[PDB]
């Protein structure tokens, strides 16, 4: 699939405190590359990544900088909204966006977008054609009227168009031996014979790259995804993935099925069995 | 508001005596305010946890971690608390 | 890098 940028922020208010929390994560695929955390003491944007420890302060104190901005911004965000919604000030409520620049073949922007959430609800989101935005209830437009009073939609497709797609270039070039490489999925079965209710055959694919993997299980020539199990791909915590398919077969039969993978880091559909 | 499903694994599978890291993967929740607990025998354990991140579906999840070494003896768990669970998720760990 | 102009709620 094609390169992307994202960063995530979510505000949460403390009303304890009366303050609020900010964080932030930026993303490159599925690998994390920098946080932000408000209260973090003397906060700052860290590197979470090798390959972008070596930027210098001039693009950490910009970074910082926007964060911060940010930290204050969302918590006035959070006490609008509120009132918006005509809430209390006892609970917690949360405010989340996302953005990020997808890369086409002719090194030009594909799909940009963005989008908020307040308490898990969309709430804005910039349109497709990044000229307009859709908002989902009353409160919602109002928001929605003042961006459009601010001329906000164009400094996204600038920003979207312009320094989101250039930086993701930069970022996949310094990282290019972790980000552009494609780790294949090291894989094996495992067998678990029962008291007297059938053999669990586990196909284990494990320390792959991206994310998207396809696992399945066939027994002579057709397809049993019917009562497999799958679990979800998780990460391994060292920015490969894990993932297995189980599924029940009777004693002796273990040689009549076989494990199907498919992941864009091996040379050919690869075929396992027990 | 939506609950935690709860994933608990090594980073490599398992041989006793030999030095791995213990992994609990939590997701699909909201809202974000969570208690992800790494137990040994029953005791918690000093693990680290992952930056707040979320899913296209705005949907919150965390890796919590921490470097052990498996054998006959300890039995490993993750104890979750969230205000979608009535009492705690506790998912037992076991080389699957 | 990260958006710096507004994002008005």
């Amino acid at each position: 699939g094609p390169h992307s940028l994202s960063y995530f922020y979510t505000a949460v208010s403390r009303p304890d405190r009366g303050d609020s929390r900010f964080f932030i994560v930026g993303y490159v695929d599925d690998t994390q590359f920098v946080r932000f955390d408000s209260d973090a003491p003397n906060a700052k944007m860290e590197p979470r990544a090798q390959w972008i420890q070596q930027e210098g302060q001039e693009y950490w104190d910009r970074e910082t900088q926007i964060s911060k901005d940010n930290a204050q911004i969302n918590r006035v965000n959070l006490n609008t909204l509120r009132g918006y919604y005509n809430q209390s000030e006892a609970g917690s409520h949360t405010l989340q966006r996302m953005y990020g620049c997808y890369l086409g073949p002719d090194g030009l922007l594909l799909r940009g977008y963005d989008q908020d959430a307040y308490d898990g609800a969309d709430y804005i989101a910039l349109n497709e054609d990044l000229r307009s935005w859709t908002a989902a209830d009353m409160a919602a437009q109002i928001s929605k009227r003042k961006r459009e009073a601010a001329d906000e939609a164009e400094r996204m497709r600038s920003y979207l168009q312009g320094r989101c797609v250039e930086w993701l270039q930069k970022y996949l070039e310094m990282g290019k031996d972790t980000l552009q490489r494609a780790e294949p999925p090291k894989t094996h079965v495992t067998r678990h014979p029962s008291s007297d209710l059938g053999v669990t055959l586990r196909c284990w694919a494990l320390g792959f790259y991206p994310k998207e993997i396809s696992l399945s299980w066939q027994r002579e020539g057709q397809d049993q995804s019917q009562d497999m199990e799958l679990v979800e791909t998780r990460p391994s915590g060292d920015g490969t993935f894990q993932k297995w398919a189980a599924l029940v077969v009777p004693p002796g039969e273990e040689q009549s099925y076989t494990c199907h993978v498919q992941h864009e880091g091996l040379q050919e559909p690869l075929t396992l069995r027990w | 508001a939506r609950p935690p499903k709860v994933q608990v694994y090594s980073r490599h599978p398992a041989e006793n005596g030999k030095p791995n890291y213990l992994n609990c993967y939590v997701s699909g929740f909201h809202p974000p305010q969570i208690e992800i607990d790494l137990l040994k025998n029953g005791e918690k354990m000093n693990a680290e946890q992952s930056d707040l991140s979320f899913s296209k579906d705005w949907s919150f999840y965390l890796l919590v971690h921490t470097e052990f070494t498996p054998n006959a003896v300890d039995q490993y768990s993750c104890r979750v608390k969230h205000v979608t669970l009535d009492k705690p998720k506790i998912v037992k760990w076991d080389r699957d | 890098t990260m958006y710096s102009l507004g994002y008005i709620f």
